[PDB]
């Protein structure tokens, strides 16, 4: 089992969410995050201003997904979350051992 | 038993009025709607109407043709290097005098007499826009937006004033820079988290097939727009205008509109009417 | 075991710092302190220092000599009729471009780089100043202050910004008017209920004896000022300058200062020093 | 006995008060008033703006004075309260029959 | 010489002012005042509410007028200032000995 | 006819008003006023602080009264409005020529 | 039934009084009887905090003559009083401040805090709350009179639901400290705050119509009625300056002044929320 | 010329520093050297009020061991200190409070007020500004350590341009008073206020690289560099707890801690507005 | 030397007064305490007392018995299907008229005369409660709470007003829906993040043994409540009442109280007394 983490541009959240629900995803979590990654020496644009090394407002988006889904659900995210402009974000994939619903007890 | 039932048509604006109620709109007032009186006078009335209703309109302006005049009155020739105007230390001084002094306060003057409360700015006012030398090498004092600080204008915006900003900004040293109007509009719009960035222009929008109006595309998103540049359909400068929109939309702006400023009341046509006057770029 | 005592001296500024703490000061930056760099640069520092400390400084400016330049570059000749400049429709256009565009944004630019937050205005901005045709017949578009609305700049003043206002205002119709700088300063000061109206000038103040550069009067009230005037002692274009102060003081202003803008840091010398740099005129 | 009413420029109040106490005046009242006295079509200034017919902020100042003091008391007021600029104000004199101190009862019929 | 004092309903001030300027009056003063006068036992209406004995917001309006004017300038005021509804106000006439302009010195 | 003016301490207004209505008075107006009428070389107390020459908040109270009432109406006011402490206020009496009720027209003058 | 304490019924009965003085300001003179006896001292704090809790605005003003007396006899100085004020030289002043501002004030604050209020302790000299002048009385040393009160300091805290506790010690324009009478400060603070009630805790059941008769307690009397007693001699001793205080305070704007029997447990509550007579109320009439 | 003092030129030169610390909060430990000597005491007040006037937010925290010592020898009690803290029983505590809260605190407030500021004097127990616990050290009586700081009381006043002056005496949750070290309180107040600077006035020219060499004054050192000196013995005596304080305070959020030579006139100004070395600045690195 | 010690007792209320100082309390005024005057009048006093002290009380009400009356006066017969009333279009109209019109304005009326400032609402007021058709099939216009928006009543609550809400809400279309009173109370309480949801009822709480009127459980958490339910101990229309509490507690509410509204001043006995009048259900 795997944990997809998508650090995405604030406004995109809806476009991604709907894309995932359409792709049939059950449980997501979002958190407010500041981030940065710039080249190769480059500047990202945020609220009209150019920034080099300082942290900018983004959104960490966490789902846990069955191993086989990983490939095409990244495909679904990137498609929805991309502007092609500097600072679209990064996706991180990590292993997950166990998934417990608290209301029932269902372990996966 | 009477006469002008303009009421029925007024009641029909209600859904649109609700739809952008309280929203912010950055308009690039330029060229076509700027030279022709009938159009110029129409824009001001649209702007003040928007403000009156409870939306937050911000005018950003340039005035190349306007500059061209005064240059030819101090004995200096106009010259363009694909899109940006090459401006030395002597020509800069004129740009600043025309845009900040003569044009900006014409727009403010009109709005005020129309019944709004305009407040005119340029980049260097309270560091609203701070300029850097534009990436392009050898084009003189042509600027690019390095940062936008709206701490200055959003107080006035809440108080129901109409900011009118010229596209001229000083660097960290005090040197003035001629920045492209569109980009400033885009970056102001981004900084204000504007609902709409509307660019008035001398084109009916973005034509699907140029041959060959009207095939004007109603809506595009970023990938669709980006592709059209590669396919050559979006050409000339169009190109930088579409670039602007994308760059602005990426930053948070929900909608960018490239509309035909050549026709009377182009603004209200876009906001309150389903009638196509330009291409809307989102978003998705 | 240490070297620079900028400390013992700054501790000595404390009584003055307390004396005008939170007070508003309208300064007429012009002529002498405007042309000479060493002085121009000094004023900005004074202005920003005042702002920094917690006083509320407002710069009002003109720039006759500055306008003279550009007129002679469009092929128009400088033309003055008893103090005020004979300004037709063509010469007005230049005045506006120079004062609002080139000069105003130089002062703002400098303050910003000095570490203040300047915001530049002219009368027509949010109808800050509204002009009427000056009583004087036949001198073209020369204006007089018809009304002052500070609802625009008060907000910024509280937020610690430094307003810089050019002396150019539009009438109810949209026509620009060249208004005398001093009067605008006086009127702005009156509207802001300013503690001090300080006029920078090329004179060591008001001399009781013109032949003696040492008679310098320190303090004057309205009757003592009016007198002379009548006795001829106050003459030339000190007369309208003294008129201004009286007119301004009458309206509520506590103190009006006619100081020698010709000497470095003329401002801080008036505010924080007992040293005589000009005549103070009270309402008292 | 007489009642002097001086409608004066807001800022002047201190200069007038001073002048009257120095002239030896004991009881006095101020109220906030708007006024106007159309000077032959001319305009009066107030906080930077020109006004014709509209009301502007002033101060009514009320003292009651012994009949003999009236003449030179007005002289003292006008001197202190004058700027010579349009809208310095007006003084009004009226008769007073009786003056009663409330704390004591000292009447003056 | 005489002092007309008109205690008038707040909103009317403009109608009265213009009536007097048209009648050719030079120097007026207004002050904010609370007042009351009720019958014969009656209730006045103010901001929707009925009041018996409590003070209500009004406007004292003071001019000084040449003896001969008195009659018809009251006529001019009452006409302008009347609603016919309870609490229109009262007019008071008193003698004035002297009138000094401060800016010049002109005594009347 | 006469015009009684009472400059009274702010809080007393109710006690005076009540006293006058009981004494049977119709016409009354109040205005907010700053005053000072002090005995030298003593001070008046106001909101905890001692003051010498500065203006303090008071209330001007204006009633117009028939000539015969004047005497005992002042008696009624002073009784109601006194604390006996420095700065209770001062009453002023002046002549009134005419009294016009605006809603009707009832002019009064006598005799 | 089916239940034991209520309690609730008696609580519901407080409602009219709770409404009557809702949001009102009350300046209390905590002193002497209710200050020495623990049972009473602990009771006052619990009244003060209750008032605060309900939504009224209570302000404690305090002295502490007896408290001073102790420490003076521990530096080898002798107590002496001049027909009212405590005769205080430069050396004895130093002791007064130390006791009233340092030891007593913080005791009251300390108690309230532990009782569950938020007390903030002051003396005149704090933000020029009270500014002192030498008391008219000549020769009694550094005894002060209230020259001015500036509440710009404490009403911010009062809004924020804090309990100001002010000692009766104030500095002059020069910086020298002055021993001011506690009652007057209370009165002047109350006047400056435009307080609804000035309540003086005292070792007397109020003002008696007959001093010989403990049950002749007059319930109410206005200013003239009070001024009368001072001339008829009925109001005597150091009731006189106390009654003076009330009059002086009432004149300034205060709506009611109460001279209560601080000797009995929860004296405050019994005045505010009960019809039971614990002292004379003096109004402004 | 035509004129004499300027003065102005030197004032204009303060502008960069004035901008640099504009609107910032500064907690100063007023004590010992700058507290005893009048010339120095009067100078500090004039610095404090100047800072306040300009638009910075100055907070005075104070102790007064020497000041205490006096009065203790006037009730027949003896001074005693345990390798740091002052050994304070129930009887000596009472004296500490009286002196620090009553006599010293109001002196500082009194001076500032007359200098033209608006000082408001506090101690820990005021609105639970500081709440004390018994200091870890066993057997030294009622010596306290800062258990919590609540600034909800003083930042309202700080905004309103007042000058808080806090004595280092705080009550526990029960109501018993505790003698807390002045420096730590300053540090903890500074931490709670998220202060830009914690400035400790002291009788030393700072931290010397060589104690034998008076001109080896180290200008700056971060936390590791400071922690080092404590092990190498260079930082010794009662510099140790002072340096501890700075570290403890800096760790919590404070941007800079200054150990300045309070022995010289206007020590504060020379640190804030001058490049001249008067002590060691310790940062958070 | 004095008589009534309402003082020693009120001083004893202090800990409770501090304990719930400034907290919000949603009470479901219904049935027993609603019919009987002696009790009805008692509740109002309790509610106003709470408000007066500085707590924030909110009354939510129904009135089945009250509706029953008026139905039998238009010739319609009361009709209940497992707890909820079978309400067609005709019977709905009456429900709305009784609950919003007659009952709500009785409660408001009483509070106002008692010395509080009550403001009466129903779901449809500023969309306070928005209804959906209740999951249950075929029982007509019976509603379930779809959403709660307190943006309307929060303002009034701060201003010390006492909201009284009837359990009737309109859907997105404008159709009125009869919603269960308890659930609305629970939902309002959840939306307000209330400290306490107190349900007045004709039962001494939840009995561990129905046969023994003395088993009264004092305190319960969610699992212990759910259990039984399962064990049958909680039965009848205690079940939906207990469901409500759980559903409400889950959402954020700190405590839910099912108290015996049958006894005078039931409220103040729960809040300020240790005496058992009902079962408290926590989230804890
Ligand atoms: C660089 C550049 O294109 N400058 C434009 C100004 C922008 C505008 O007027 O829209 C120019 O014509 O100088
Ligand atoms: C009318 C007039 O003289 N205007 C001025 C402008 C302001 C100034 O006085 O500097 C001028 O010289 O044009
Ligand atoms: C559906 C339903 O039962 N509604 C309730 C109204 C509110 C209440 O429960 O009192 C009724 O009896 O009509």
């Amino acid at each position: 089992m795997k944990k997809i983490e998508a650090i995405i541009r604030p406004f995109k959240l809806d476009e991604v969410k709907i894309a995932l629900v359409n792709a049939g995803i059950v449980g997501m979590t979002v958190s407010e995050v500041r981030g940065f990654g710039r080249q190769k020496g480059q500047t990202e644009r945020y609220r009209g201003s150019e920034y080099t090394v300082e942290f900018l407002q983004k959104l960490k988006l966490e789902i846990v997904v069955e191993d086989a889904q990983v490939d095409t659900v990244i495909d679904k995210i990137v498609a929805a979350a991309r502007t092609g402009e500097i600072g679209d974000g990064k996706i991180f994939v990590s292993p997950v051992d166990q998934t417990i619903r608290i209301r029932t007890g269902e372990k996966n | 038993a009477g006469a002008a039932d303009r009421v029925r048509i007024l009641s029909e604006a209600l859904p649109y009025l609700q739809q952008f109620a309280g929203r912010t709109v950055v308009v690039k007032y330029g060229g076509a709607a700027m030279k022709q009186e009938e159009l110029k006078e129409a824009v001001m009335r649209d702007i003040v109407f928007l403000a009156c209703v409870g939306m937050r309109p911000v005018v950003v302006h340039g005035g190349g043709p306007e500059i061209n005049a005064w240059l030819g009155r101090v004995g200096i020739e106009p010259q363009f290097h694909n899109g940006l105007r090459v401006t030395d230390a002597d020509t800069m001084e004129v740009v600043e005098m025309v845009l900040v002094g003569r044009v900006n306060k014409d727009i403010v003057s009109r709005i005020n007499t129309t019944g709004g409360r305009a407040v005119g700015f340029c980049g260097t006012d309270g560091r609203l826009v701070l300029a850097r030398p534009h990436d392009q090498e050898g084009i003189g004092f042509v600027g690019e937006v390095n940062s936008v600080n709206s701490e200055v204008i959003e107080p006035l915006l809440e108080r129901g004033y109409i900011p009118v900003i010229s596209s001229v900004a000083a660097d960290e040293n005090g040197q003035s820079f001629n920045i492209n109007a569109d980009t400033v509009a885009g970056e102001i719009a981004a900084a204000l988290n504007a609902e709409k960035l509307i660019l008035l222009t001398d084109t009916r929008g973005i034509l699907e097939d140029p041959k060959r109006p009207e095939s004007l595309i109603p809506r595009l998103n970023i990938p669709q727009s980006r592709e059209l540049i590669a396919q050559g359909i979006v050409g000339g400068g169009m190109i930088p205008k579409v670039d602007c929109c994308i760059r602005s939309l990426a930053q948070g702006v929900r909608a960018a509109h490239i509309i035909d400023g050549r026709i009377p009341h182009a603004l209200l046509l876009e906001i309150f009417t389903d009638a196509g006057i330009g291409t809307m770029i989102v978003g998705s």
